[PDB]
């Protein structure tokens, strides 16, 4: 029933994904339309609150192995979470990387 | 200009409402009939300019030498 | 033209084929008919509905930024579309009654008409079929609204107006400076990066 599992899991994921995504996008809408420092922090709050949900759900989804699913429309969503991203790095390295990326952008900007 | 032409809306509305639920090659085919990026239609667009240019560059050297500096 | 050579657009003034025949602009026939930043986004919607795609939604007309506030209330005026989810969409752009904004209106309603179509898919299946599909629909929307056969119909471009085969070259060359002129640059720049990332270029020959 591995497939059924992978399914029920997605069903549960969808709702929360949607609602947190709303609350995260509305924030940036209000920020960009109404530039006000009283908005920046609210936007960041909703934003990283959503972003954390993704890490949680992804690591929660490494269980279901790919090569059993044939209902390709769920094999397609699962592939989109299981991406380990840059978290696969160590920690010293992974925070050296972000420092490099932030330095290269500031130089160009200023 | 595709306006006022409903049968040009179908050929488009069938590719849109797939999002990412299908391979992009199957989506392409639902509009164009092929499965790969093609450079022929980009050359039909600039045809009346290609003719005019081939006529304007009679007395010039089409190309370049990679040593002058 | 510019700092890197991505687009050759700014070389237009030096290479216009027929400098005398002026381009087609309607920035002026628009003000004479009192065209505000709502007549525009109604013309766009009418264009799309004429093709067969559906109307806009109420929440689109209510909570949009179809014109800059300009008072103490500030914003960031880079035009864009928003798909906040749950079934509301909205455009944010500070539109000046012009022509280049009469095109960006169609460009952005293009994205919005894309999003409204696949909003019946599971949350992770909401995107273009790949990365290059999304902005390639906005383009063909704006590409087909700048044609005199259409301006001459929506009301601008007074009817007895013949286009001559020299304005057409004036137009196609202005395009080729932006479309074709940037293809070798894009290809060369990605070739270089693809080769650098696989060690096929030692670190002393970059
Ligand atoms: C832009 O944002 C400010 C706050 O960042 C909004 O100010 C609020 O206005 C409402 C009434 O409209 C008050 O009840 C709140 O107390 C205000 N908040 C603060 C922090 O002063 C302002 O209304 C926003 N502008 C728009 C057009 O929505
Ligand atoms: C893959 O699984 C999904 C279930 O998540 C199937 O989609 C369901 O299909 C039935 C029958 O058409 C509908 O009644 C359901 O409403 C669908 N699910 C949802 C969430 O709408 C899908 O059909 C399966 N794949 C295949 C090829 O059958
Ligand atoms: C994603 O990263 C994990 C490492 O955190 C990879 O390794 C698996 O980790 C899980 C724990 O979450 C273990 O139960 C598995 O045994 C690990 N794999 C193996 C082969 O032992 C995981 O493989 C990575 N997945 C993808 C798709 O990149
Ligand atoms: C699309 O078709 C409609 C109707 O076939 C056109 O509307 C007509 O336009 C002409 C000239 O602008 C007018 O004389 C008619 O009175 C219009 N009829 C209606 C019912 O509005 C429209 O112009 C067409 N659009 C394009 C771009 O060709
Ligand atoms: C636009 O079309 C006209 C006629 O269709 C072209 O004018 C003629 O072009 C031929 C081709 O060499 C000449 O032999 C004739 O002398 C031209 N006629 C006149 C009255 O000058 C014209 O060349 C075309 N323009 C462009 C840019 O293609
Ligand atoms: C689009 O909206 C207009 C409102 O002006 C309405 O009259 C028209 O019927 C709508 N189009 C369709 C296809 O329902
Ligand atoms: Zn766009």
């Amino acid at each position: 029933t591995i497939e059924e599992q992978a399914k029920t899991f997605l069903d549960k994921f969808n709702h929360e994904a949607e609602d947190l995504f709303y609350q995260s996008s509305l924030a940036s809408w209000n920020y960009n339309t109404n530039i006000t420092e009283e908005n920046v922090q609210n936007m960041n709050n909703a934003g990283d609150k959503w972003s954390a949900f993704l890490k949680e759900q992804s690591t929660l989804a490494q269980m279901y192995p790919l090569q059993e699913i044939q209902n390709l429309t769920v094999k397609l969503q699962l592939q989109a979470l299981q991406q380990n991203g840059s978290s696969v790095l160590s920690e010293d390295k992974s925070k050296r990387l972000n420092t490099i990326l932030n330095t290269m952008s500031t130089i160009y900007s200023t | 200009d595709i306006s006022n032409s409903t049968e040009a809306g179908q050929k488009l509305f069938n590719m849109l409402r797939l999002g990412k639920s299908e391979p992009w090659t199957l989506a392409l085919e639902n509009v164009v009939g092929a499965k790969n990026m093609n450079v022929r239609p980009l050359l039909n667009y600039f045809e009346p300019l290609f003719t005019w240019l081939k006529d304007q560059n009679k007395n010039s050297f089409v190309g370049w030498s990679t040593d002058w500096s | 033209g510019d700092m890197w050579g991505r687009f050759w657009t700014n070389l237009y003034s030096l290479t216009v084929p027929f400098g005398q025949k002026p381009n087609i602009d309607v920035t002026d026939a628009m003000v004479d008919q009192a065209w505000d930043a709502q007549r525009i986004f109604k013309e766009a919607e009418k264009f799309f509905v004429s093709v067969g795609l559906p109307n806009m939604t109420q929440g689109f007309w209510e909570n949009s930024m179809l014109t800059d506030p300009g008072n103490v209330q500030k914003a960031v005026c880079h035009p864009t579309a928003w798909d906040l989810g749950k079934g509301d969409f909205r455009i944010l752009m500070c539109t000046k009654v012009t022509m280049d904004d009469f095109l960006t209106a169609h460009h952005e309603m293009g994205h919005i008409q894309y999003d409204m179509a696949y909003a019946a898919q599971p949350f992770l299946l909401r995107n273009g079929a790949n990365e290059g599909f999304h902005e390639a629909v906005g383009e063909i929307m704006s590409l087909s609204a700048a044609t005199p056969k259409h301006l001459k119909s929506i009301g601008l471009l007074s009817p007895d107006f013949q286009e001559d085969n020299e304005t057409e070259i004036n137009f196609l060359l202005k395009q080729a400076l932006t479309i074709v002129g940037t293809l070798p640059f894009t290809y060369m720049l990605e070739k270089w990066r693809w080769m650098v990332f696989k060690g096929e270029i030692p670190k002393d020959q970059w």
